[PDB]
This record gives C-alpha cells, structure tokens and sequence, in this order.
C-alpha cells in the first residue's frame, strides 16, 4: 500500500511522457479558430531532475502528423493534417 | 554518482 | 504516417492521465523542505471536452502513499510517507 522510493524516484525522472497540450497552446495565432479535438497527445519531456540548476530538456526531436477538423464560424467544416512538435529524448541539463 | 543521469540506490544513502 | 482522426479524438478526451505533480504544489505548508525525489508521478483529470462550455474535472478520488526523501535545515536526511490525492474517474462537465 506504500510505493517504495526507487520506483518513485525512477517513475518521476526525466523522461519523455504523453502529455495532453491544447492546440492554442502550440498555435497561439490561431485562437481565433475552433479544432476538433481541441488537444492532442503528445510525447514531452516531463519530470524531475536530481537538482533544481537541472532542467528536463529535449535531445531528439520530430514532427508527428495528425488527422485534425477545423472550422471557422458560419463557414465549412474542414478536415486535414495538422503538424506537432514531439520529443523523442531527454536529459536533465544545466539551465 | 553523476549529477545528471538518474541515480541508483547507494547514491541515496550514501 | 498519420494519426487517424477518431484516434486522435478518442486518446485526447477528458480522462485520468498520469500526470508528473511537484510536490510543492501539493504540501504547500512544506515548502521549507527540499524533497527526492521533487516530483511524483500521480492519474489526474487530463485532455479536452472539445466545447468551450465544458471542463474535464475528477469524478471519484482516491489516495496513494510513497516513500519520498526529505531534508530541511537544521536537520538531517529522512525518508517518509506522503498521501498523494489521485483521480479515477473524469467526466466533461458545464464550467
Ligand atoms: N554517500
């Protein structure tokens, strides 16, 4: 009934984690739209690195592509392929 | 026990 | 080489996700303290209701215990158990 610290400590450390980011958040430009789903599952560097000068950083990246609707208002509903930012690997690095 | 790459147990307790 | 529309519709819906927390966020009257680790991996509400009308909020809750590392000043190294709260169900929900 207790988590035992070293699967704590390993679950928690930096490492590339789905994280669920809202379109706007990647597009800030684009605010003035509406999506569907209005957030996608990506892959980010998330976590805890063994000191706080230490930062969660990228060190491979890539492009994934996915099927996203759009639409505009009083206008068509479109469907196409929007692209997002994925981090493939991480390091805790100085900041 | 390198600062940047994650720790096994001795690096806790000692 | 595309994800699939209705995949990604179904992955990014409001749901429990292992979410990486700050320990900080969740013992606010500890802050003194520097913890080992300094995150812990906790299921929380995560993704979109795709309708600006709806929020994803927890529905059911439950608690889990870890042993996490802690220190402050004038004391030494201990390891203890800390209660975490954790979501189990998510539901979208007028705001
Ligand atoms: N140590």
């Amino acid at each position: 009934e207790v988590v035992k610290f070293m699967d704590v400590y390993q679950r928690s450390y930096c490492h590339p984690i789905e994280t669920l980011v809202d379109i706007f958040q990647e597009y800030p430009d684009e605010i003035e739209y509406i999506f569907k789903p209005s957030c996608v599952p990506l892959m980010r560097c998330g976590g805890c690195c063994n000191d706080e000068g230490l930062e969660c950083v990228p060190t491979e990246e890539s492009n994934i592509t996915m099927q996203i609707m759009r639409i505009k208002p009083h206008q068509g509903q479109h469907i196409g392929e929007m692209s997002f930012l994925q981090h493939n690997k991480c390091e805790c690095r100085p900041k | 026990c390198d600062i940047h790459v994650l720790w096994e147990w001795d690096c806790f307790e000692k």
